[PDB]
């Protein structure tokens, strides 16, 4: 049945359907919290991040600055 | 903790059941093609010499008792009785398989072959696989004896001895069945 | 005898066994993932080349800021050989604390540099970005010993 | 009190961390991961063969294939998809989550495990390596009918490799079954009796029993066939009862095989449903009895595949298949009851489970329709049969496997798969599948038998083949989101820092750290029912679980 | 051993052959296994010739220069390695092959190359006994000659580092005994066995690596 | 263990019933008499389940209650020392390689390859069995 | 030695344990070029050049991925 249109459907329907389904589903919002922007206050709990690299209370110095 | 029912025993038992199913397949091969050949279904060029099929069956049956005496001596902690009984068992199993090979030679000499007949095919294929199982059992005996030689005797060695023993008992009784089916019922 | 907020339970050991409803997460960090990764390899590879743990703090310092920073530094596993960087985005204050064991290795010649870089990057509204810059410069400054 | 952490867990791991641990490993978790990865590679190979078949079957005329190549294609497709993807994925899921579910540190025999995996891999590689032979791979059917696989007919060197690869794989499967039975029987937690273990474990035990019953007879048949091919052994000549003997043996093997690859996935979905329904599993002992009944009945119906030979006792097998149709019905009703009046949330595992429900119902309806002899007198060896077993096979293995992957990915990795990609994947798969296999009922009811490489334009059914090949290409494109999701989410992706990322879990595996430690446990809870983790995380619920457990 | 295998196995039965005559030939024309690489290199090298004014440079010239390059690169290796690594000290203690990953990978790559060249010499025997096309074997060799050495290099490097890590793990902890306990609050431990001193709470203090092999099985 | 034995007894009873029924229903009403190929498989699957069930029954009758078989129990009951579970080993892959060599040597009829495969299987199995029993070297 | 770190290669001071990355990159490119030129003198067939081009494309893709990921700091 009109070999050109057989090849055309076989090559075109799957990719078109992929396009509509991707634009439907891949444009939503994920569960990740949206970025914090410093203009507004900070409400998240305190954060402490270590380095963990070298395996296994007297202060030596310090510095400061207030932007 | 150690949950007294042994683990190696359960493993060996379930595997022995599977091997029984294998021999079921072989038996089903044999029984068909016997309902087809009518009359003297063992063709004329074959004659089963019974004067040599009985001695090998009896030496296998005696080897069973020898293996049982070996495991008896094993369950109490002395290795030399185990070694003596298992050497005896190995010797007479070797004698059994040698006699079987002699019968194969004298049978193919003036008669049945695998490509020559259908009875020849089913006969050789039903007995050769049992021969292979017997040879595997002999190799197991050798390996177990060497392992008893190379270190101290502990309960693990006793468990190995027990499981090898009743694998050999299984092969013995399945041979009893094969023999009673092939030679007497016909 | 604590609250264990609706799903946590104390086991036969000291371990807590928490749960989460099917549709949430268990981190809640208000930053993108591809910047957390960059801050992480900064914090790791700069700590390799200096033989000193680098830490970062972001909560508030609602007191004498240096006091509270050296109060916090006692939470790093080996605080005596460690370098902490504290930041309070409300009070807009930067604080860098050292350990007694990490000193004589070119540290105070590098702490004000890190503070200035962090401030210069914060003045536009880049938190993680300034943290990365400060950690980079301080780690490049300190020498192994 | 503050407590130090990392900005993000480590992505990959050190250099040299895996390759040597891969060769000498003995822990079940790594072996389950290896199972899953290699089985999915083989799935991709089989799917490629199927796409070649489809693109030839459209457009009457032999455009680019031959008759020999088409026969080899469908033979190898069937063989790969049934024996090198499903039977090992069963043991993959078993090795993954059986010792965790029974509360054990390891499997019974830890080196027999690795032996089984390597036997599987090398047997598969041996059987596939017939395409590099100039004559090609095996060209008979998947079923290897009686005189066509002889030495006179089919004389190539691909059938030999086929037979030997199957033998090696079968040995591996038997060893795996032995190990699983021994592990479930001996190694078990000091509190849980056998009527408190989860249903997945019971299904695995029963499946292992079936494996032990079924596979040795296939090895026996294959050794007979190799003897007949290499020694002229007169075992399967039509002069003897050699044509029906092979069929009896093969189908006595081959029906327990489909039930072997069917039951554990029933277990998987029955284990996913209560977590997302927020309810107990409806009819525990009823499900156990239904499983036992299906197991017992699956070995005495083998001859409903041989109606058209005119050599079997039809009423016996017809009646007993009608009988085996019942326990599956009670199982289905128990699932629907477990979903009844709960609080449903449709994350990807629940979505895939519902798809499984729908597809398997349609396939089973077509099968029970197929089970009557006067109807099989027309629709046998046509595309109706193909549509039927593709419905049941797909709906079971594919959907329940994707459900199990999306369910147990955190418990083995510590990460979470993306959900938008999961929904896209599910919808692509569903649409493509239902559009590629639905018209084949009509396509086969009117005369078009299976295993044809060509047909004439004067015949009908040239548009239905085009619709089917469009659907096949949609199904083929539907695999990119899944592999992209797995490739990205293994290294990046939201980490899991808690137990039980799907709240309201059961089965004692959601009571240990999300990536479990070596030996799987740092402490055990007190076991009183079949939902120990649920009673551990919600202690204020045991009174209500014991009070209203019998209303119905 | 030499007497036994010279009595029981047959080698070079010249009588089955005939005297040499320039007009007749047979099918297996291989040399002994130490020239098979030369033969295989001649088989799988493409036909590249150059024809310029009144002259001709045939294909086996390539085999000649490659052979010479191999024979020149073999004796000059220590000087290359000392130029590249920059180490000129006296050494009387050997290295374990797992401590030098790059040299081990180089050697494995060279051995893989040699094996490919040697197997490409028995094309006829392989294609006859194992049913494979002859052109297929030629192309398999021609492509393997390029893609097998680097694959072997990569795998050997990663394998050496894996062995090093396995050594460091048994240095840090003890030797695994394979015994499991249940620790009344339902925990599973595995009863390691220390190789040196122990601290106050029973854990062994980690040792330092000294270039010597370490035990891995308790029965050794 | 009491429930495993009961499971196997149920299975054995059903299989024996089905085998006898099939045999006597194909002795009559069939084209050529007894079918002889399903009958055998059925009696011997009955025998399989019978062997397993009888072993479990004996072990259950020769045993006192076990914390697994016992309800009412606590985790302090199983406190003890389990068996020996083998850590890392590399012999399985060599066993599989040897068996695959023998299998491919049986596919293409090559007797020398079959002999080599059998020798390698014997060697690898010996290595696996002796792995945790070799003593220290004697020097 | 030229230098790698001990947490990557534990035995880094006992033997040669580092090879520069440009060597590997340009070696992969040269091997791809060799595979590509090996189809000169087309001897009556094209089943072979499909394989040649496939392997060359795979090699080039691997080299390109490694180079691009190293250039953006995703590796070390
Ligand atoms: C419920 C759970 C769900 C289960 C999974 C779901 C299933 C879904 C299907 C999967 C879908 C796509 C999968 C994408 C993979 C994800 C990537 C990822 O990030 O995970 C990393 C993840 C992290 O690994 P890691 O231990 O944390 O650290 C890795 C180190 O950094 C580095 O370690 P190393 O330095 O020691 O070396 C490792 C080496 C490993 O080398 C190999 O494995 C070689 C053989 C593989 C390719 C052979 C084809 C020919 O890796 C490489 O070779 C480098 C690149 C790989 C080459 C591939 C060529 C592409 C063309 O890796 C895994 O955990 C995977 C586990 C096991 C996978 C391999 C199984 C192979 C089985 C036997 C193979 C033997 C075949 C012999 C015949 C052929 C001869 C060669
Ligand atoms: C047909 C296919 C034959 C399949 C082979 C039999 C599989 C048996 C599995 C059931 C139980 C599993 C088990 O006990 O684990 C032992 C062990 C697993 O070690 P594991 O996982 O670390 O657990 C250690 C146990 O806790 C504690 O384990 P253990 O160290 O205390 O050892 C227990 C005991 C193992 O207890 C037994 O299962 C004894 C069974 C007698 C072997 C008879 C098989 C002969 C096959 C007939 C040939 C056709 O080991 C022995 O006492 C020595 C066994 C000697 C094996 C002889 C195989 C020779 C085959 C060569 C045939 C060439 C001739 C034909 C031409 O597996 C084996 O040693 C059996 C070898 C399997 C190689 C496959 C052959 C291809
Ligand atoms: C197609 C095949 C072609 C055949 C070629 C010709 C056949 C000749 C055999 C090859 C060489 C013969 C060796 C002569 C020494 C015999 C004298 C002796 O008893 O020394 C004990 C000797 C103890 O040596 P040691 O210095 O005191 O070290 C003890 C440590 O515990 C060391 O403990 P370990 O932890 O380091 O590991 C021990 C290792 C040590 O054994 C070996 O390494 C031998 C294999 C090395 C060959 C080179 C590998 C190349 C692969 C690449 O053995 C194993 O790993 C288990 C493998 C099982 C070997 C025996 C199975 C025989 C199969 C027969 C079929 O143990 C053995 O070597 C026994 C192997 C030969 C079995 C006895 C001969 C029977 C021959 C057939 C009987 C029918
Ligand atoms: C954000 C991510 C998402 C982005 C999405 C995509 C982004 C880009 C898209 C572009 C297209 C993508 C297409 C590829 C897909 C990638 C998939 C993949 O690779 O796996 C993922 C992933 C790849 O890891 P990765 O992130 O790329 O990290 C790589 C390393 O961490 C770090 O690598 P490395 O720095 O350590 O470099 C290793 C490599 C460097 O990397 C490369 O450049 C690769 C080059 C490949 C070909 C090079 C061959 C050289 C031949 C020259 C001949 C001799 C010269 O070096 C080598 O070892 C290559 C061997 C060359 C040896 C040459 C030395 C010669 C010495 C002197 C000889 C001179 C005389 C000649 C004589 C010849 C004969 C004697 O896999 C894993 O992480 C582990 C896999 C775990 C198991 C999975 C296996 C499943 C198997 C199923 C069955
Ligand atoms: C993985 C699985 C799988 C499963 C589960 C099944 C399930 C069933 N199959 Fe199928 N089958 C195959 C795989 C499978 N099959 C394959 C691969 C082939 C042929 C391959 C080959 O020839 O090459 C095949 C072929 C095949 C045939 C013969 C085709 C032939 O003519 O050649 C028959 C019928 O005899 C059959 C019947 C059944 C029946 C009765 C079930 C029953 O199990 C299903 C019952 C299911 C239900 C869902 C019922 C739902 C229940 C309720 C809702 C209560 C409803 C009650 C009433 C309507 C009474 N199958
Ligand atoms: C568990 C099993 C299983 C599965 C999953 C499938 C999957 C599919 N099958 Fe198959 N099939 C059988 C079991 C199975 N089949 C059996 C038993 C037979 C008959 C056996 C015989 O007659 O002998 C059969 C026969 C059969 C036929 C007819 C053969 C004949 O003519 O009689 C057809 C097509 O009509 C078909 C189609 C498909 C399609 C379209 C899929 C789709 O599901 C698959 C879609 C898959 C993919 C496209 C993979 C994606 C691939 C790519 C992404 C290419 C990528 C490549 C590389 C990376 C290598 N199958
Ligand atoms: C498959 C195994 C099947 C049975 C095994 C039992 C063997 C039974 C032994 C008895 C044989 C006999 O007595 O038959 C005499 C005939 C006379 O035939 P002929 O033409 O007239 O003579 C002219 C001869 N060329 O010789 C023969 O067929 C030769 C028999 C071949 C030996 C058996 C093969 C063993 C190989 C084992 C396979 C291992 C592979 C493992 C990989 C997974
Ligand atoms: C292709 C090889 C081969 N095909 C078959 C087919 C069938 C059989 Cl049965 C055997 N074979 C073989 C074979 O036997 N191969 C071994 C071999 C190869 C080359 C050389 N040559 C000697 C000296 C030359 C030389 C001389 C002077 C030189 O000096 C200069 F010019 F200045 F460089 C350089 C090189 C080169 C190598 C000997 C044995
Ligand atoms: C990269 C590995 C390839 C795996 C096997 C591929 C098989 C290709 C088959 C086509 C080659 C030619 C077949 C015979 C001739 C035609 O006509
Ligand atoms: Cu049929």
């Amino acid at each position: 049945m009109s070999t050109a249109l057989t090849h055309g459907l076989i090559g075109g329907v799957p990719l078109v359907l992929f396009a509509v389904l991707a634009l439907i589903f891949l444009t939503r919002k994920g569960p990740h919290p949206d970025t914090y922007k410093m203009s507004d206050p900070w409400t998240h709990a305190p954060i402490l991040w270590a380095a963990e690299e070298p395996r296994e209370v007297v202060i030596g110095g310090g510095a400061s600055g207030k932007w | 903790s150690l949950n007294r029912p042994n683990m190696v025993s359960v493993g060996t038992i379930v595997w022995l059941s599977s091997e029984l199913m294998f021999f079921a397949g072989l038996f089903a091969m044999y029984f068909t093609a016997r309902a087809q050949a009518g009359g003297a279904w063992p063709p004329e060029p074959t004659e089963l010499n019974l004067a040599l099929a009985v001695p090998v069956t009896l030496v296998l049956i005696a080897s069973s008792f020898t293996c049982q005496m070996g495991v008896f001596a094993a369950e109490r902690g002395d290795v030399f009785g185990l070694r003596r009984w298992y050497v005896i068992t190995f010797l007479m199993g070797l004698f059994f398989v040698l006699g079987q090979g002699y019968e194969y030679i004298h049978l193919v000499e003036h008669g049945t072959t695998i490509p020559g007949s259908a009875y020849g095919s089913v006969f050789y294929l039903a007995t050769g696989f049992h021969g292979l199982h017997v040879i595997g059992g002999l190799v197991a005996f050798v390996l177990l004896l060497a392992r008893t030689k190379m270190s101290k005797f502990t309960p693990a060695q006793a468990t190995a001895a027990i499981v090898v023993s009743y694998y050999w008992h299984f092969v013995d009784i399945v041979w009893i069945a094969l023999f009673a089916t092939i030679y007497f019922v016909r | 005898e604590l609250d264990l907020p609706y799903g946590s339970a104390l086991t036969s050991s000291g371990r807590i066994s928490a749960v989460t409803e099917p549709g949430e997460l268990s981190v809640h960090y208000p930053f993108p993932t591809m910047d957390l990764v960059v801050l992480d390899d900064a914090l790791k590879y700069g700590s390799r080349a200096a033989k000193a743990r680098f830490a970062v703090y972001i909560g508030p310092l609602g007191a004498d800021t240096a006091a509270t920073a050296r109060e916090i530094l006692a939470n790093v596993p080996t605080p005596e050989n460690a370098v902490l960087l504290a930041v309070s985005p409300d009070q807009r204050a930067i604080e860098v604390v050292y350990g007694a064991d990490v000193k004589g290795r070119g540290i105070e010649s590098a702490a004000p540099l890190g503070v200035s870089a962090a401030a210069a990057s914060f003045k536009e509204g880049n938190l993680i970005d300034g943290l990365i810059s400060a950690v980079r410069v301080m780690s490049a400054g300190v020498s192994p010993a | 009190e503050l407590e130090a952490r990392r900005p993000f867990p480590e992505r990959m791991g050190p250099k040299g961390n895996l390759i040597y641990k891969l060769i000498t490993t003995t822990d079940h978790k790594l072996i389950g991961i290896m199972y899953c990865v290699v089985c999915f590679a083989f799935f991709l190979v089989g799917g490629l063969m199927a796409l070649f078949m489809r693109t030839e079957l459209a457009m009457p005329g032999l455009q680019f294939l031959s008759n020999e190549q088409f026969n080899q294609l469908f033979t190898m497709h069937g063989t790969v998809m049934l024996l090198f993807y499903a039977t090992p994925i069963v043991f993959g899921f078993a090795n993954l989550v059986l010792p965790l579910q029974i509360g054990a540190p390891d499997v019974a025999f830890p080196r027999l495990n690795a032996l089984s995996f390597w036997l599987f891999l090398f047997g598969a590689l041996i059987a596939i390596a017939g395409f590099i032979t100039p004559g090609g791979a095996a060209d008979f059917g998947w079923t290897a009918y009686s005189p066509l696989t002889d030495a006179i007919h089919s004389p190539g060197a691909g059938g030999d490799l086929w037979i030997m690869g199957l033998a090696v794989g079968g040995l591996g499967t038997i060893l795996g079954g032995v190990n699983m039975i021994t592990t479930v029987v001996c190694m078990r937690a000091p509190g849980m009796t056998m009527f408190r273990m989860p249903i997945f474990t019971w299904n695995i035990l029963v499946t292992s029993i079936l494996v032990l019953i079924a596979f040795p007879i296939l090895t026996a048949a294959l050794f007979g066939l190799a003897a007949d091919r290499h020694l002229g052994a007169h075992i399967y000549d039509p002069a003897n009862g050699g044509v029906l003997l092979w069929q009896h043996l093969f189908w006595f093997f081959g029906h327990p095989e489909v039930y072997i690859i069917a039951l554990p996935f029933f277990g998987i979905v029955s284990e996913i449903f209560p977590v997302f329904s927020r309810k107990p599993i409806f009819g525990y002992t009823t499900l156990i009895y239904a499983t036992l009944a299906i197991a017992a009945l699956s070995v005495a119906v083998w001859a409903h595949h041989m109606y058209a030979t005119g050599a079997v006792l039809l009423p016996f097998f017809s009646f007993m298949t009608f009988l085996i149709a019942v326990p599956t019905g009670i199982k289905f009703f128990n699932w629907i009851g477990t979903m009844w009046k709960g609080q449903l949330t449709f994350e990807t595992p629940m979505l895939f489970s519902v798809g499984f429900l729908i597809t398997f119902l349609l396939g089973g309806l077509s099968g029970v329709l197929l089970a009557s002899p006067p109807l099989d007198f027309h629709v046998t060896d046509s595309y109706f049969v193909i549509a039927h077993f593709h419905y049941v096979l797909f709906g079971t293995i594919v959907f329940a496997t994707y459900a199990g992957i999306y369910f147990w990915f955190p418990k083995m990795t510590g990460r979470l798969l993306d959900e938008r990609l999961g929904k896209l994947h599910f919808w692509l798969t569903f649409i493509g599948f239902h559009t590629t296999f639905l018209v084949q009922h009509w396509l086969g009811d009117e005369g078009m038998p299976r295993r044809y490489a060509d047909y004439l334009p004067t015949d009908g059914f040239t548009t239905l083949n085009v619709i089917s090949t469009v659907g096949a290409f949609i199904l083929g494109v539907s695999m990119l989101p899944f592999v992209w999701n797995v490739f990205k989410s293994w290294r990046y992706g939201e980490p899991v820092t808690v137990d039980d990322p799907w709240g309201y879990g059961n089965s004692l595996e959601w009571a240990t750290s999300c990536p479990p430690p070596r030996h799987n446990f740092t402490e055990l809870p007190r076991i009183r029912s079949e939902r120990p983790a649920f009673e551990l995380h919600y202690p204020h619920m045991v009174e209500r679980m014991r009070a209203e457990a019998h209303v119905g | 051993v030499l007497g036994l295998m010279g009595g029981l196995l047959q080698i070079n039965p010249i009588w089955n052959l005939g005297p040499y005559k320039p007009s007749q030939v047979s099918a297996g024309s291989q040399p002994d296994f130490y020239m098979m690489w030369t033969e295989g290199l001649a088989r799988i090298w493409p036909p590249w010739e150059f024809y310029f004014w009144h002259h001709t440079i045939p294909a086996p010239v390539w085999v000649a220069v490659i052979m010479g390059l191999v024979f020149v690169l073999l004796p000059a290796y220590p000087f290359l390695e000392k130029r590249f690594t920059g180490d000129y000290a006296h050494h009387n203690l050997l290295q374990r092959p797992r401590d030098v990953p790059v040299r081990t990978a180089i050697g494995a790559m060279a051995i893989a190359f040699y094996m490919v060249l040697t197997l490409a010499a028995m094309n006829d025997i392989i294609a006859l006994k194992f049913h494979i096309s002859l052109n297929a074997t030629t192309w398999i060799g021609r492509i393997g000659m390029v893609i097998l050495p680097p694959f072997v290099y990569f795998i050997t490097y990663r394998w050496c580092i894996g062995l090093q890590r396995s050594d460091r793990s048994v240095l840090e902890h003890g030797v695994e005994t394979g015994i499991i306990k249940r620790l009344p609050h339902g925990a599973y431990i595995e009863l390691h066995q220390p190789l040196g001193p122990v601290d106050e709470h029973g854990h062994p203090i980690p040792l330092q690596y000294q270039g010597a092999p370490l035990p891995k099985r308790m029965n050794k | 263990m009491h429930i495993e034995a009961r499971l196997f007894e149920i299975l054995t009873a059903f299989f024996a019933l089905a085998a006898v029924v099939y045999a006597v229903l194909t002795a009559m009403f069939a084209t050529g008499g007894v079918e002889w190929a399903g009958t055998t498989a059925l009696v011997l699957t009955t025998g399989l389940t019978l062997i397993t069930g009888t072993f479990f029954r004996f072990v259950a009758r020769r045993l006192d209650t076990r914390p697994e078989d016992y309800e009412d129990a606590e985790i302090s009951d199983g406190a003890g020392e389990l068996g020996f579970f083998a850590p890392h080993s590399w012999w399985p892959i060599l066993i599989s390689l040897s068996f695959s060599t023998a299998a491919v040597g049986a596919a293409l009829w090559l007797p020398w390859l079959i002999a080599a495969g059998v020798a390698f299987v014997i060697t690898s199995v010996c290595g696996l069995v002796f792995e945790y029993y070799w003593g220290p070297e004697k020097h | 030695h030229t230098g790698v770190d001990v947490e990557d290669v534990p035995s880094a001071e006992w033997g040669w344990s580092h090879m520069p990355i440009g060597v590997m990159h340009i070696g992969g490119l040269l091997s791809a070029a060799f595979l590509l030129v090996m189809m000169r003198g087309n001897h009556v067939g094209h089943v072979e050049d499909w394989f040649l081009i496939g392997f060359a494309a795979v090699i080039v893709a691997l080299v390109g991925r490694n180079w691009w990921l190293r250039r953006r700091g995703w590796i070390r």
